[PDB]
C-alpha cells in the first residue's frame, strides 16, 4: 500500500509547464537497463 | 528674501484636556518648495481614560494631505475610535484610507484609483474569530475578492476545534493583472512630473536637457579637434 | 519586461497549484489519524 500510494504521488506531479511524469523517465531508465542486462553474458531465469 | 520659514508650536493646558497646536510653512524663489502644514488635537484624560480628537491637514502644490482621527483610550490595549485619511494628488493618483475599530470589530481598507480597494476586516469573540482578507477589482467595487480567510471556530460541544483557512487564485491573479497594468501608469506620471519641474525651471524637458547636453558634447569635441588638428601644422612648420 | 515577468509569474502559479492539490491529496489519503485534515481545492480545513 506504502509503494502504490508512493507511485500515486510521482504520477500525480510535476514541474509547471511540462506534462511528461516523472515515470516515463523511470521507465526508460529501467528499458536502458533491462536492454543492458540481455546484453550481458551468462544469462539466468533470475536475469529473466 | 529668497527663502522664508515659520516654524510654530504651542502646548497648552486647559484644566481638563492639553492642546496641542502645530504650524509649519515655507516661503520660496520655487513654485513647488512653497507649502503650508498644519494640525490640531485636543487632548483630555478623563478620570484616566483618554478621548482623544485630532485634525492634520497639508497644502501643497502637488498635492493636499487631509487626516481625521476621533476615539478614546482606555488602559494601554483599549482604543476605539475611527481614523480617515484621505489624500488629493494632482501630481499623482489620489487615495482615500479609512480606519475602524470597535470592542468587537475591527475593519480598514483603502481605496486606490488604480490598485481598487484593498481591505481587511477581524471579528472577534469567545467562541470564533474570523479573518478575512479581500480585493475588490478597481473595474467592480461591488464585490470582494477573498485573497485569504481564516476562521477559527472552537466547538462548544466536545473538544474539537476546527482551523478553515481560503484562498482565491482568482483574487491572487486580479491583483497580479492590475498590478502589471499599474506600471505605465505610475512611469508616466513620474515621467510628466520630472518633465514639469524641469519646465518650472528652465523651461526644458527631460529629453530636451538630454539633447542639449548631447549637443554641447558636440560642440566641445569639435572644439578640441580643430585645435588638435591645428597643431600638426605648428609643429611642422617650425620644425622645418 | 514588467508585464511579461508578471504575466508568465501568474502563468505558472496556475500552472502549479493544481499540481500542488493534487499531490497534497494523495498525501492525506495516506493515513487516518485521529487529527482529521480535509483538502479542497483554494481551501483546507483542520479539526483538531
Amino acid at each position: 500500500k506504502s509503494l502504490h500510494m508512493y507511485a500515486n504521488r510521482l504520477l500525480d506531479h510535476r514541474v509547471p509547464q511540462t506534462d511528461m511524469t516523472f515515470r516515463h523517465v523511470g521507465s526508460k531508465l529501467i528499458v536502458a537497463m533491462s536492454s543492458w542486462l540481455q546484453k550481458a553474458s551468462g544469462s539466468l531465469p533470475y536475469t529473466q | 528674501p529668497v527663502y522664508n520659514a515659520t516654524w510654530s508650536a504651542s502646548l497648552k493646558n486647559k484644566a481638563d484636556y492639553v492642546e496641542t497646536v502645530l504650524d509649519s510653512t515655507c516661503s520660496s524663489t520655487v513654485q513647488f518648495l512653497e507649502y503650508e502644514l498644519n494640525v490640531l488635537g485636543t487632548h483630555k484624560i478623563e478620570d484616566g481614560t483618554l478621548a482623544s480628537k485630532t485634525k492634520g491637514t497639508f497644502a501643497h502644490r502637488d498635492f493636499s494631505a487631509e487626516y481625521e482621527e476621533d476615539g478614546k483610550y482606555e488602559g494601554l490595549q483599549e482604543w476605539e475610535g475611527k481614523a480617515h485619511l484621505n489624500i488629493k494628488s494632482p501630481a499623482f493618483t489620489d487615495l482615500h484610507l479609512r480606519y475602524q475599530k470597535d470592542k468587537k470589530g475591527i475593519s480598514t481598507s483603502a481605496a486606490s484609483p488604480a490598485v481598487g480597494t484593498v481591505g481587511m476586516d477581524m471579528d472577534e469573540d469567545d467562541d470564533f474569530s474570523k479573518w478575512n482578507f479581500y480585493y475588490s477589482p478597481q473595474s467592480s467595487p461591488d464585490k470582494k475578492l477573498t485573497i485569504f480567510k481564516t476562521e477559527l471556530r472552537v466547538r462548544e460541544s466536545d473538544e474539537e476545534t476546527q482551523i478553515k483557512v481560503n484562498w482565491e487564485e482568482e483574487a491572487a491573479s486580479g491583483l497580479l493583472t492590475s498590478l502589471k497594468d499599474n506600471v505605465p501608469k505610475a512611469t508616466g506620471v513620474l515621467y510628466d512630473y520630472v518633465n514639469k519641474y524641469h519646465w518650472e525651471h528652465t523651461g526644458l524637458t527631460l529629453r530636451e536637457v538630454s539633447s542639449k547636453l548631447r549637443r554641447n558634447l558636440q560642440n566641445n569635441a569639435e572644439w578640441v579637434y580643430q585645435g588638435a588638428i591645428r597643431q600638426i601644422d605648428d609643429i611642422d612648420v617650425r620644425f622645418q | 519586461e514588467s508585464k511579461r515577468l508578471i504575466d508568465l509569474s501568474i502563468q505558472n502559479y496556475h500552472t502549479f497549484l493544481i499540481y500542488i492539490t493534487e499531490l497534497l491529496k494523495k498525501l492525506q489519503s495516506t493515513t487516518v489519524m485521529n487529527p482529521y485534515m480535509k483538502l479542497a481545492p483554494g481551501e483546507l480545513t483542520i479539526i483538531l
